[PDB]
RNA sequence: GGCACCACCAGGAGUGGAGCCUGCGGCUUAAUUUGACUCAACACGGGGAAACUCACCAGGUCCAGACACAAUAAGGAUUGACAGAUUGAGAGCUCUUUCUUGAUUUUGUGGGUGGUGGUGCAUGGCCGUUCUUAGUUGGUGGAGUGAUUUGUCUGCUUAAUUGCGAUAACGAACGAGACCUUAACCUACUAAAUAGUGCUGCUAGCAUUUGCUGGUAUAGUCACUUCUUAGAGGGACUAUCGAUUUCAAGUCGAUGGAAGUUUGAGGCAAUAACAGGUCUGUGAUGCCCUUAGACGUUCUGGGCCGCACGCGCGCUACACUGACGGAGCCAGCGAGUAUAAGCCUUGGCCGAGAGGUCUGGGAAAUCUUGUGAAACUCCGUCGUGCUGGGGAUAGAGCAUUGUAAUUGUUGCUCUUCAACGAGGAAUUCCUAGUAAGCGCAAGUCAUCAGCUUGCGUUGAUUACGUCCCUGCCCUUUGUACACACCG
C-alpha cells in the first residue's frame, strides 16, 4: 500500500499553516520550495512531504481541510 | 613481504583488532576507551584514549616506555618506527567503555548494584548523553541468575542511526561466584556530532513565518 | 632523472578521505602547471565473508554477511620526482596508503 | 635449564626489560634469546611466580614486563655493576 | 536491590556519587648509565 | 473479529515409492567420542573425521608439578646417553653397561598448573524462538480508596497501533515508518594506456568501385566517454486524468515513465521472556572431579564409515518435449604467491584419457579469464525394446594428492549393467525474471562437494482472493492458576 505515515502527514500540514501563500498546486515547484523552508535529512522524505503537501493543496481548493 | 591489496588492508585491520584487545587487558584499570592508529611516513603514531593518563604515563613515563617496547618486540618493528601517545578522553561521561570499566571497578569493590548502576546513569546524562540504558546480568549470592535494565531519557533502537550516534561496551566481571555481564549503551546527542549527521533522520525543523509585513501601494525607491 | 611519467596508487576503505586526497592532489597539480591524468576509479572490490550466526549449532540456520569495500585509484603525473613526493606529504591521510611507481 | 642458557634469558629481560614470546613450546629459537622458546616461557614463569615480572597474555602471545623490584634482583644475582632501557627515563611526550 | 530501601539509598547515594564526580572531573579538566655499555667495558 | 503460500483456494515443481549420498535412532563394537528430539533436533555444531583434527578404543613416552619450606646433596642433588637385551619402534621406556653434565635440579609438605572431564538446571557473552507478528510506554486531564483504567477505540483503510475518523481525552516516545546496503535510468557533469570505440600510421585475406572482414598500435607523444568503471548530483512523490469511498484515509484502472507490487531485494529492528542451545569457540567463567600408572600433553595403530532394521535433508532416474555423435556457442558473483614450505595458472610439447613436462604472466579492471559453463540450438544415428533410458554392484588395469589410500580419497580405461516402466496413506516449497530446470565461483580444502553461501543462463502455469483447515494476534468471557495447565 501507499499509506503515508505520521512523520510526513503532520510535517506537511505544518507547512501549509505556515507557508500557504508561497505554496502551489505543482509538485515540482513545491519540492524546490520545501528544500529552503525545512531542513530535511534525506532526499526521499523531502519529495514525500511535498507530494502530500501538494495533495492537501489540491484538496484545499475544493473546500476546507481538517487539521489546517 | 609482498602482500596483496586484499590481504594488506585486512592485515591492518587484524593488527588493529589484536592491538586494541591488548590495551583492554593491560590498561583495564585506567578506563581504556579506544585506540587510533595514525600511520605516517617514518613513524607509526598510536593514540590511546583513557580516563587516566597517569597510570599509563607514570614514574617519569616508565610504563608507556616499557609498553611501547612490548609492541616493537612482538610485531618486529624498528625501535624508531613507532610512537605511542596517551591522550585524555575529553568527555568521560559520553564514553561507554569508560563507564563500563568504571562500573566493574565498583562492582568488584562490593558496592551495591543499585548504587553502582545509578552512578553511571547520572554520569552519562550529566555529560550530556541523549539517552543511556544499562543491563547487568549474572549471579549475586542467589543461585539463580538475573538481569536488570536501567533506562533513562531517549533511546533509539532500529536502523542505521544506532551505528552513528550509539556506542556500546560489554565486559565480563569476575566474581567469586561466577561472571557478571554488564552492557553500557550510551546515545550521544546528534547536535554535537562533528563528522556524521547532526540530527535524526525523521527530525523535521520547519522555519518560522517571515510574513506580516505592511505593503504600500506602488512607490519607487531610487538609488 | 628529471620530469617523469609517475604513478601514484591510492587504496583505502573509506571514500571521503580518498576523494579529498585525490582532489587535493589534483588541486595542487592545477595551480602548478603539471599535466595530469586522473583520477581513475578502479572497480571497487567487495571482500565478503559469510559465517553462521550460531556460536553453537542450534537454532534456525541464520547467516551473517560481512563486507569490506576496497576502493583503488591511480593518478598519472608528469613532473620531476622531487615534486611528486613532497605533494604526497602535503596530502597525507591516515586511512589512505600511497605507493609511487615509475 | 643450563646455567648458561638461563643467563642469556636474564640479559634479555634486562636491557630491554620486556620480553615477548609466542606460545609454541617446540619452537627452536624465540628469535631474540638464542635458546629454546620453551625455556623462555618457563624461566619467566618462575620470575612472575616470584613477583619480579608482570605477565600478560593476549592472542596466544606472552607480554612480559620487568618489575622495579626485579631490577634489584638482577642487580645482585647477576653480580653486575650497580649502574635497563625501558627505565632509562627517556620521558614521555606531550 | 529487592526492597523499598537500599534503592532509595541507591539513588540518593548513587546520584551524589556522580555529582561529586562530575564536579571533580570537571575540575580535573579545567585546571589541565645505560646497561649495554657495562657489558662492553671489559677491555 | 483479523493476518499469514513456514495456512488454505487455482495451480506449478515436487518429497514419501527405486538406487545411491549424507544425517538421526537402533543394533553391533575394543571404541564405533559427543550435543541437539515438533515447529525452533536429524547436509545442524560451519561436523565434506586416512594421520592431525580427537574428545573414543588398545598400547608407549614427557612434566612443560611454577613457588616457600623440609629432606638429600659436591666425597656429586640430578640430566642426557653409544653397544646388546627389551619394544610396534634408531622411545636410554626399561634392563646389563660405565660414561657425561653439574645445584638448573631428586623425595615429602603445602601450593599450583593443565584438562573436547561434569554441571548450559550454577553463570557471562553469543545465538535461536515467541516475532519480524505489530506490539510497548510515560506527561497532563477524566474514572476509581486502591491495585489499576482511559488515552491504546465502533467503523473504513494499510504490509503495519498506519492512517482517516469516532471520541474524556489532549498532546507525545520506542517499535513500524523513516534509516543503511544493493539492483534498474542519466548520449546531463568528472575523468580514465589496468575499459572501450572511431579515426589514423603499418598491415593482411575476398570482389576489385572508393567496398567487406581482420591483425597489429604502452609513442598515432591522436579524437571521444555511448558501451565499462565509480563520485558528486538529478530522477518517483502514486505524478496527471477517470472511477468508487463517510468524498476522508485509501483502493482499482488507464497515460507518461527506466522505474507506479513499500520501485525489486535485503541489513538493522521495541517492552519484557524460555531452565531453548552452546562451559566441544575462547588464556570467558563459579563449583565438583582429575592432576604423574593423568581425565594434562605427546607417539603408534584402530574408530568416529562399523549393519537383520525405522526416520529426515538430497542427488540420479524411470525417456522420443529423449539418449547418444558431431557441429553452433552465450554469463554473472568471485579467488589467486617469494627462500617459500609454496597460489591462480595461459602457452608449447608428450599422453586415448586421467595426467606428465618446459617456459612465461599475474600480489592482479593488466595474467589465469571473454573463466568460449551447462542446460540450449542445428544436423545425424537410435525407434517404444528394461532399448543406444538408468548406471548401482563388481573384476582387471592406468594416474594424482598425501609420511601413509588396506576399510577401494579422487580422477581415467575396458568389462559387468542391478532396482527403477512416474510411486499408497500422507506431506513440503512457491506469485515474476518468481517456481522450476541448468550450470559456475567461494567456504571447507594436501586430496575428496551428491553440502551450504552466492552468482548468472533458459524461463513459465495459476490467484492477486478467503478464513474452510493450520498457526498466531486482538476483543469479550470463566477461572479454585500467579513456580502461572509442565498449574
Ligand atoms: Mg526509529
Ligand atoms: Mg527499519
Ligand atoms: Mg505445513
Ligand atoms: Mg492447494
Ligand atoms: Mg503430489
Ligand atoms: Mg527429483
Ligand atoms: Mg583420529
Ligand atoms: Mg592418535
Ligand atoms: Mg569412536
Ligand atoms: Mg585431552
Ligand atoms: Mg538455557
Ligand atoms: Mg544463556
Ligand atoms: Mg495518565
Ligand atoms: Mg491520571
Ligand atoms: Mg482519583
Ligand atoms: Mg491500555
Ligand atoms: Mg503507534
Ligand atoms: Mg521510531
Ligand atoms: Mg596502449
Ligand atoms: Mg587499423
Ligand atoms: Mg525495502
Ligand atoms: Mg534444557
Ligand atoms: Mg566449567
Ligand atoms: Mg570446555
Ligand atoms: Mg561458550
Ligand atoms: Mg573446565
Ligand atoms: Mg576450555
Ligand atoms: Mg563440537
Ligand atoms: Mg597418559
Ligand atoms: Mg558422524
Ligand atoms: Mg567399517
Ligand atoms: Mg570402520
Ligand atoms: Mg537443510
Ligand atoms: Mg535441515
Ligand atoms: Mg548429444
Ligand atoms: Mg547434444
Ligand atoms: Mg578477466
Ligand atoms: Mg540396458
Ligand atoms: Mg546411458
Ligand atoms: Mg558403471
Ligand atoms: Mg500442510
Ligand atoms: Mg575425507
Ligand atoms: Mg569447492
Ligand atoms: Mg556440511
Ligand atoms: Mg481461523
Ligand atoms: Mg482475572
Amino acid at each position: 500500500g501507499r499509506v503515508r505515515t505520521k512523520t510526513v502527514k503532520r510535517a506537511s500540514k505544518v507547512l501549509i499553516e505556515r507557508f500557504y501563500p508561497k505554496l502551489t498546486l505543482d509538485f515540482e515547484t513545491n519540492k524546490r520550495l520545501t528544500s529552503e523552508i525545512a531542513v530535511i535529512q534525506s532526499k526521499r522524505l523531502r519529495n514525500k512531504i511535498a507530494g502530500y503537501t501538494t495533495h492537501l493543496m489540491k484538496r484545499i481548493q475544493k473546500g476546507p481541510v481538517r487539521g489546517i | 613481504a609482498i602482500l596483496s591489496k586484499k590481504k594488506k588492508l585486512v592485515a591492518d585491520g587484524v593488527f588493529y583488532a589484536e592491538l586494541n584487545e591488548f590495551f583492554t587487558r593491560e590498561l583495564a584499570e585506567q578506563g581504556y576507551a579506544g585506540v587510533e592508529v595514525r600511520k605516517t611516513p617514518s613513524k607509526l603514531e598510536v593514540i590511546v584514549k583513557a580516563s587516566n593518563t597517569q597510570g599509563v604515563l607514570g614514574e617519569q613515563g616508565r610504563r608507556i616506555h616499557e609498553l611501547t617496547s612490548l609492541i616493537v618486540k612482538r610485531f618486529k618493528l624498528s625501535p624508531e618506527g613507532i610512537a605511542i601517545y596517551a591522550e585524555r578522553v575529553e568527555e568521560r561521561g559520553l564514553s561507554a567503555a569508560v563507564q563500563a570499566e568504571a562500573l566493574k571497578a565498583k562492582l568488584l569493590s562490593g558496592l551495591p548494584i543499585r548504587r553502582a548502576a545509578y552512578g553511571v546513569l547520572r554520569f552519562a546524562m550529566g555529560a550530556g548523553a541523549k539517552g543511556v540504558e544499562v543491563v547487568i546480568s549474572g549471579k549475586l549470592r542467589a543461585a539463580r541468575a538475573k538481569s536488570q535494565k536501567y533506562a533513562d531519557g531517549f533511546m533509539i533502537h532500529s536502523g542505521q542511526p544506532t551505528r552513528d550516534f550509539i556506542d556500546i561496551a560489554i565486559r565480563h566481571v569476575l566474581m567469586r561466584q561466577g561472571v557478571l555481564g554488564i552492557k553500557v549503551k550510551i546515545m550521544k546527542d546528534p547536535a554535537a556530532n562533528r563528522f556524521g549527521p547532526r540530527a535524526l533522520p525523521d527530525a523535521v525543523k520547519i522555519a518560522e513565518a517571515k510574513d506580516e509585513d505592511e505593503v504600500i501601494p506602488a512607490p519607487t525607491v531610487k538609488s | 632523472q628529471q620530469i617523469h611519467k609517475i604513478r601514484i596508487t591510492l587504496t583505502s576503505t573509506k571514500v571521503k578521505q580518498l576523494e579529498n586526497v585525490s582532489a587535493n592532489i589534483i588541486r595542487n597539480a592545477a595551480q602548478y602547471n603539471i599535466v595530469k591524468k586522473g583520477p581513475v576509479r578502479m572497480p571497487t572490490k567487495v571482500l565478503k565473508i559469510t559465517t553462521r550466526k550460531t556460536p553453537n549449532g542450534e537454532g534456525s540456520k541464520t547467516w551473517d554477511a560481512y563486507e569490506m569495500r576496497i576502493h583503488k585509484r591511480v593518478i598519472d603525473l608528469q613532473a620531476p620526482a622531487s615534486t611528486v613526493k613532497r605533494i604526497t606529504q602535503i596530502t597525507i591521510e591516515p586511512g589512505v596508503d600511497v605507493e609511487v611507481t615509475i | 635449564i643450563p646455567k648458561e642458557d638461563r643467563k642469556k634469558i636474564h640479559q634479555y629481560l634486562f636491557q630491554e626489560g620486556v620480553v615477548v614470546a609466542k606460545k609454541d613450546f617446540n619452537q627452536p629459537k624465540h628469535d631474540e634469546i638464542d635458546t629454546r622458546n620453551l625455556f623462555v616461557i618457563k624461566a619467566l614463569q618462575s620470575l612472575t611466580s616470584k613477583g619480579y615480572v608482570k605477565t600478560q597474555f593476549s592472542w596466544q602471545y606472552y607480554y612480559y614486563t620487568l618489575t622495579d623490584e626485579g631490577v634489584e634482583f638482577l642487580r645482585t644475582e647477576l653480580n653486575i655493576p650497580e649502574g635497563p632501557l625501558t627505565r632509562l627515563k627517556n620521558a614521555p611526550a606531550e | 536491590g529487592q526492597s523499598d530501601k537500599r534503592e532509595l539509598e541507591g539513588e540518593v547515594e548513587g546520584t551524589e556519587d556522580a555529582e561529586a564526580e562530575l564536579e571533580a572531573e570537571a575540575e580535573e579538566n579545567d585546571e589541565s648509565y645505560l646497561a649495554e655499555l657495562e657489558l662492553s667495558k671489559q677491555e
